[PDB]
């Protein structure tokens, strides 16, 4: 329809004030065109002409779909934009007419109703929480309730688990505990699903629930999807297997018990390919995800001593990121604290002490900490053994000594103090 | 990833 291309503000209002609904589903039709054009759209000239309140009446004109359609598309393109542009919307009581519009005969209409309430609950915990209060979730898991989600139009079940994974997003506070059970059986069912988007945004749903107190982690690994998200873990396509690590590190810093699901279901199998990634974010979180479970019992730090992960822990102590770097070096000192002699004894036998002494180097405070505190449990495991000197002639061969010895004269408290101990206490 | 406009 080109009669309905590039009109002004002023044309839309003279259009949506007439009282024409021909005239008005025109102008509606116009105001969309406007709203999504790539290059800045109007939304604020919109916002300011008073057109929200007329729109959202449009959305109950049941007897004219076109205009709800047209109506539905424009607010959702108001509702993307910043938190004043997507409160502008609310305000105008978008939200139950978007809900009742869930229900709707026509696909499309439905669809848009969808994607519209996913940016108002996208926006943040309150608007999100605001939409589970006018009860969204039970129409939007109706949508859903098919023997076979492969039956529904692919563009369609996208936007229904984007939605979903903006209900179950942010925190401070977190969703309420009983949307999120009431989610959760349809989000299991979306995770098995074969398109690539829908398990990317599915995966990013379970990293989102994943993220908080023990007691959130429970309700998502009950669930038993921590297999599913292994395998996920193993995908080719990075939109997938990003927020699959992320679930997968959010549950190991649970509970040992909720650690050992992870392990149980063959995630340390994965990571000689996630610990030398090409994508730096993926090295970053894999290495931080082995510092939680090296923070674990010691079975569990055996696991990753028979998966052969220890000589990938000094490979990227020895090259990777700088941030893969600092996770790695927290890895290696959560390993040296709960780990058993042997245990210990084995982390040098792979070659730590020479990249752990290079990382010491760095201009990053907390870091030097972290490998201070590693090389005083490696030296508290060569003391029960009486190998003291064969560690302190190691240090000194690298040039880990002349780092220490500098380390004496360093403007930290904790630095001064720890390096300090260290050189009269074994050099 | 937030918000999406159409």
């Amino acid at each position: 329809n080109q009669g309905t291309v590039n009109w002004s503000v002023e044309d839309i209002v003279k259009g949506i004030n007439s009282n024409n609904l021909e005239s008005q589903l025109q102008a509606t039709q116009a105001a969309r065109k406007l709203l999504s054009r790539e290059k800045q759209p109007p939304i604020d000239n919109i916002i300011r002409a008073g057109l929200i309140p007329k729109f959202v009446s449009f959305l109950g004109k049941t007897d004219c779909s076109p205009i709800q359609f047209e109506s539905a598309w424009a607010l959702t393109n108001i509702a993307s934009g910043t938190s004043e542009q997507t409160k502008a919307v609310v305000d105008g009581g978008a939200i139950p007419a978007f809900i009742s519009l869930l229900a709707s005969p026509h696909a499309h209409i439905s669809e848009q109703a969808v994607w519209a309430l996913g940016n108002i609950a996208g926006d943040g915990s309150a608007f999100r929480d605001l939409v589970i209060k006018h009860g969204a979730i039970d129409p939007l898991l109706a949508l859903l309730a098919v023997p076979d989600l492969s039956t529904l139009a692919c563009g369609y079940l996208r936007n229904l688990t984007w939605t979903l994974s903006n209900l179950c997003r942010n925190k401070n506070p977190a969703p309420p505990l009983d949307a999120v059970e009431q989610i959760l059986p349809t989000l299991v069912r979306l995770l098995h699903h074969n398109d690539p988007e829908v398990l990317a945004d599915s995966c990013w749903a379970i990293s989102y629930l994943t993220d908080g107190p023990n007691e959130r982690i429970e309700m998502v690994v009950k669930k038993g999807v921590v297999p599913q998200l292994v395998k996920l873990l193993g995908a080719t396509e990075l939109p997938i297997v990003t927020p699959a690590l992320r679930a997968i590190g959010n549950i190991v810093t649970g509970t040992d018990e909720q650690t050992q699901k992870v392990i149980d279901a063959g995630a340390l199998a994965v990571f000689p390919s996630l610990l030398t990634n090409p994508k730096t974010n993926i090295q970053k979180e894999a290495t931080w995800t082995m510092s939680n479970i090296t923070a674990g019992r010691q079975d569990q730090i055996q696991q990753v001593v028979n998966h052969g992960l220890v000589p990938f822990l000094v490979g990227v102590l020895s090259k990777a990121d700088f941030k893969t770097q600092k996770e790695a070096a927290w890895a290696i000192t959560n390993y040296t604290s709960g780990g058993t002699v042997e245990q210990i004894v084995y982390l040098v036998h792979c070659g730590i002490i020479e990249p752990l002494m290079n990382l010491l180097s760095a201009k990053d405070t907390k870091i030097i900490q972290v490998i201070l505190d590693a090389i005083s449990n490696i030296f508290q495991a060569a003391e029960k053994l009486g190998e003291t000197e064969k560690l302190s002639i190691m240090i000194e061969e690298c040039g880990g000594l002349d780092k220490i010895e500098a380390l004496q004269r360093h403007e930290n408290e904790s630095v001064y103090k720890a390096s300090l101990n260290l050189i009269e206490k074994y050099f | 990833l937030g918000k999406r406009k159409y």
